[PDB]
């Protein structure tokens, strides 16, 4: 019946950069419309035919052609997630979408300082805090079965005018050192270790 | 009796029979009169809904030119089951009959109509408030409207198999006085939508309701 | 978007039947219901226009039941749910052919036993000294743990006001034990603020998880509390 592909299926993008998402489909359409989710659908454009702007974003069409084509211009952090192409096709009715392109926009980081703190609980528990590492660093999961670790995200900090990134480890042990929470995860030679208290 | 199957209905036929006689609201109103309209075998009920979304105006298909002549623009009473979806070929709903004629047609006192129902030819009691008219001259739209109402909320008789429809046959029987018989086979439906199923109506079939049976004979097999 | 969805979320033992609501954006005709598992994009189930129900997906048991009861709103009936109708349910409406408009979705969950509910305990992690000379920041680490479903939302509030800037949760919650099908979930989140705004004793810093537990109408026979939907919360006052 109606296919619909979308390419890339996965996009990693620095912070201002510029790409182009695409849509392909197999049959001739009545609707078009581009997704972005957060579980949300944000409606970012209806386009069966011709070209569409909406500030950063643009799209357009070629329905001859069979294929739509998504435009995100200085991309943001908030950018981020997963877009969808969703098409009708002009038998028996049945909207297809995508698998989406899943889009991760990388923080500008203006001066990394990679460290791994040792936080304690407000009222003998603690935390691993991996944080202002740059954007690129893949934060991995542990060997160990009572080890948890969360993946990054980036807060900001507005007023500041300053961005950064933080993955968090902990674990019921007392085998657990800040040391060697993150020796799964390749992280920078120059990584800051303090020592606690 | 060679009565139509559940089984034999088309994919989304037994959902919509489910919507035109337990859910979709019916166009019930009395003293009416159709306005201008050159279109042949159709009444246009300009602003015949007051605070709709979907509709301001209702069509009315009667077939011919000589059902439509003895009802454009005459004093009528409306019942039956109105539809949007492929009416018209904007803001209008349509309808198959349910028109009677206003004047001289109403009761001093509702007439109930009995219901004599056999489930695999074992009598049941049916309450008798569940089929009543107001009218002298009533449509069988009107009756059969009511009548198949009570049967999806105590049978489920347009629910799946897996949502508890037992019912596979069944014959609704308008049972006149005179020994006069109007009867219409409760799974012969025509098409899936109801542009097609309640094509039925437009015929616009009028009985008297002065001592007036229903004859229902519902079947699991 | 003007589609509203309840409920918003829903928790269902396996073998009971579950009912959603879907209410469109009055002036469209047509209705849509989607249904959407983790990590895929959403699936038509099937569509109303006006009255008439025009298409259900070939590939949708016979357990789903969809219908419009009394004018615009529809209903999304799912019989003897399993394990793998946990999903999220989503309602769209269009006039026509044109732009689809969704609702806010139905996340539902399927449990094994409502046992196996558990609303979360929530800590608060204080700014380490080795990252306040470090940087002249402070960060603060929430913990929510052994939660389940994974029906959760966390804020931060700032001396009572909902705080916006400075703040990144986890994108989703992490397995407890990921080899159990009924585990319960980790969701983590950080509060960055100065070393200054940290130091000064007259702020309150607090982490807030809203839980989205079991309904009124649930029963419970249990020796702790029903996990009904409920508020957690951690808190710290600032120090020099
Ligand atoms: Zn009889």
């Amino acid at each position: 019946g109606i296919q619909v592909e979308q390419s890339p299926p996965d996009l990693i993008l620095q912070e201002g950069a510029n790409s182009t998402l695409r849509c392909n489909f197999s049959d001739s359409v009545n609707n078009l419309q581009w997704f972005h989710q957060n579980g949300q659908l944000i409606n970012l454009f209806y386009i069966p035919s011709g070209t569409k702007q909406n500030g950063r974003l643009s799209a357009t069409t070629v329905a001859t052609e069979r294929y739509s084509l998504l435009y995100i211009s200085s991309s943001q952090t908030t950018d981020s997630g997963v877009y969808f192409c969703a098409v009708d096709s002009a038998g028996t009715y049945k909207y297809i979408f995508g698998t989406g392109t899943r889009l991760k926009v990388l923080a500008n980081i203006q001066n990394p300082d990679p460290a791994v703190y040792q936080l304690r609980d407000s009222k003998d528990k603690s935390v691993c805090l991996f944080t202002d590492f740059d954007s690129q660093t893949n934060v991995s999961q542990s060997k160990d079965s009572d080890v948890y670790i969360t993946d990054k995200c980036v807060l900001d900090m507005r007023s500041m005018d300053f961005k950064s990134n933080s993955a968090v480890a902990w674990s019921n042990k007392s085998d657990f050192a800040c040391a060697n929470a993150f020796n799964n995860s390749i992280i920078p030679e120059d990584t800051f270790f303090p020592s606690p208290e | 009796k060679d009565l139509r199957k559940k089984s034999e209905l088309q994919r989304n036929a037994l959902s919509n029979l489910r919507q035109i006689y337990y859910y979709n609201e019916k166009a019930i109103t009395e003293n009416k009169e159709s306005d201008d309209q050159f279109l042949e075998n159709t009444l246009l009920f300009k602003g015949f809904f007051t605070g709709h979304p979907w509709y301001n105006d209702l069509l009315v298909d009667l077939g011919s030119k000589d059902a439509t002549n003895k009802y454009k623009g005459k004093k009528v009473d409306l019942y039956g089951a109105y539809y949007g979806y492929q009416c018209a070929g904007n803001k209008t709903a349509c309808m198959y009959g349910g028109v009677t004629l206003h004047d001289n047609n109403r009761l001093t006192e509702e007439k109930k109509v009995p219901i004599n129902l056999w489930i695999d030819g074992k009598q049941t009691t049916v309450p008798i408030d569940k089929v009543k008219t107001s009218k002298k001259e009533v449509t069988v739209q009107e009756l059969d409207l009511q009548a198949r109402h009570y049967l999806h909320g105590k049978f489920g008789l347009y629910n799946s198999d897996s949502f508890g429809g037992k019912v596979q046959r069944g014959l609704i029987v308008f049972h006149s006085s005179e020994g006069s018989t109007v009867s219409y086979d409760l799974f012969d439906a025509q098409g899936q939508y109801p542009d097609t199923l309640l094509r039925i109506y437009r015929d616009n079939k009028t009985i008297n309701s002065e001592n007036l049976h229903i004859d229902l004979y519902l079947y699991t097999t | 978007t003007g589609v509203s969805q309840n409920p918003r979320h829903k928790i269902t033992k396996r073998g009971q039947n579950v009912t959603f609501r879907c209410d469109p954006i009055s002036e469209h005709n047509r209705l849509y219901w989607y249904r959407q598992t983790l990590g895929q994009g959403p699936e038509f189930l099937t569509y109303f226009q006006n009255e008439a129900q025009l298409e259900k997906s070939r590939l949708l048991s016979d357990r789903f039941s969809a219908e419009r009861p009394k004018g615009s709103f529809s209903t999304l009936e799912i019989q003897r749910t399993e394990q793998g109708d946990s999903a999220m349910y989503l309602c769209a409406s269009s006039l026509g052919g044109y732009e689809q408009y969704f609702g806010p979705g139905t996340r539902l969950t399927v449990t094994e036993d409502l046992k196996n509910v558990f609303p979360p305990e929530v800590a608060v992690f204080v700014p380490s000294e080795a990252e306040i000379s470090h940087t002249q920041k402070a960060t603060l680490v929430c913990l929510a743990t052994g939660f389940y479903p994974d029906h959760v939302e966390l804020s931060w509030w700032v001396n009572g006001k909902e705080v916006h800037s400075g703040v990144c949760t986890d994108p989703q919650p992490l397995k407890e034990q990921p080899a159990l099908n009924d585990s319960r979930y980790a969701l983590s989140s950080r509060l960055r603020v100065s070393a200054t705004f940290w130091q000064d004793p007259r702020n309150h810093f607090r982490c807030q998880v809203q839980f989205y537990g079991l309904s009124e109408n649930d029963e419970w026979t249990q020796d702790r509390a029903k996990p009904v939907t409920q508020i957690v919360s951690a808190e710290a006052w600032g120090r020099a």
